[PDB]
């Protein structure tokens, strides 16, 4: 239950990085 | 940490363990070729920034991981699932940073190295490899 | 080590594991109190000297530790036996130096950490703790 | 057998270390 | 197995480990509620049938699982991938039967238990849980 | 045990783990030669009696083992120490029975099998082997 | 490579099982 | 601390077994 949601925050964080890294 | 260092024995034991592991890591690095050292520099640069930028996010995500029902096994599988659909560099760097943070707060060295080994396989998919190899 | 670094993925995986491991060690040391840091330093100075002086001895002792019939568990018990009958500082330092050498040549991180953890208990008997605290 | 002998050689190295010290 | 039972000590050690392990399993089952006992029985009946019918398949699949490049960690992730796209009962039963076969031919007990523990998380997705509870 | 079996998933997962381990133990026994099976019978007969006769002693000794500062590593070394001076059959049978009891109450299968493996080496010294081989 | 193919063969065995059932 | 004392009870128990087993 917590691991599913953690991995989604990592997905969210990853998106922030990708957009800014561009 | 200081709850683990109660007696003089605990201190000396901790000192021996650190020396052994530090010596190993030092000798491992000496053996690595230029290519691997470059990849280490890249991961160092990129994950340090993520870890700093999203430090607050990492802390509160650890609090979720310290939950009773949290398991590295299940987390590994969810990470694997996310990376299959999401092929950006960010989610891979963020996962490393998060796993690194879990390592910093884990006092059991065996469980920690197990976690590193497992998640490293899962994180280093063909997509991630392609990213790291592109850089330098 | 190159026998394991065959593909780009192996290199990248190696890089990630090193980073995770290095970060953990750095942050652990960051948390250690002055007392524990002193003990690490003392172990470093003495075991570096032993490993250097008896480098040739440590090397052939590894060569027989690589034989099929060798097991860490039985070796641990033999060390425990030796320490019980001999209370000199030398044999304890020598044992640390040898286990450290075994660690440098073990590419299985999980096996290594297990070895380090077990032997650290065995080596750090009250006799050894007395020596390190005296040298403090 | 090998573990039994290695540990014995470590003792010898140890006593050697203690005497030169 | 005879390649490991060379001396009298190996036999006796084997005997002690079997006893310890057998006793643990017996006492575990003794503690399990009716529900869990039912699930074990259902898994037994279905996986015994799969392992028997596809015995020849399981054998050659092991032969390539014995190749140097095979790792449990990467295999786990591939299984996790498969289950996410295919929701039939068959592939889950087949995976249990195969891992069980890997277990029968692994003489390293620690490695085996690790494999069992990890893959059990992966195999028991909500889809599998739904099937076993329906068959209850 | 029932604190580990909270959800249907926990039940099914437990069932899968049991099946895998039980199947392994069954197949291992089928492969063992007559000599090893005899040794298993001897350990079964003798340790069952010790475990029954000293059942109260085993329980209260577990309570000591559940202590915070108790570690299998250190206990292994103390057991090793005792057996070097004490060469009777009893202390060896009693240790097996105690370790078996620790296994019955340990829910982590990995830590349990680690304990069995380590202590089996320590318990099966030349003296113990000589005892078991004398009987039948 | 081998782990990737084994898992694919398990799927095939699985679908085979599901159809005969 | 507890492991030292446990191992001594095992030693004690072992002695009881040896005497009776005779
Ligand atoms: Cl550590
Ligand atoms: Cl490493
Ligand atoms: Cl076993
Ligand atoms: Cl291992
Ligand atoms: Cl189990
Ligand atoms: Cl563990």
């Amino acid at each position: 239950r917590p691991e599913i949601w953690i991995a989604q925050e990592l997905r969210r964080i990853g998106d922030e990085f990708n957009a800014y890294y561009a | 940490i200081l709850d683990y260092l109660s007696t003089e024995r605990d201190h000396v034991m901790m000192a021996v363990r650190y020396y052994m592991s530090k010596q190993r890591l030092d000798d491992l690095y000496r053996q690595l070729p230029t290519k691997t050292r470059s990849y280490i520099d890249i991961i160092n640069i990129y994950c340090d920034k993520v870890s700093n930028d999203y430090n607050r996010d990492m802390n509160i995500m650890y609090d979720m991981a310290s939950t009773k029902s949290f398991t590295v096994y299940d987390f590994n599988n969810e990470v694997n699932t996310i990376m299959l659909d999401n092929k950006g560099l960010g989610v891979r760097l963020a996962t490393i940073s998060f796993i690194t943070e879990l390592g910093r707060r884990c006092m059991n060295p065996v469980k920690t190295i197990k976690m590193f080994t497992l998640l490293s396989h899962t994180i280093c998919d063909d997509c991630f490899v392609d990213y790291i190899t592109d850089i330098s």
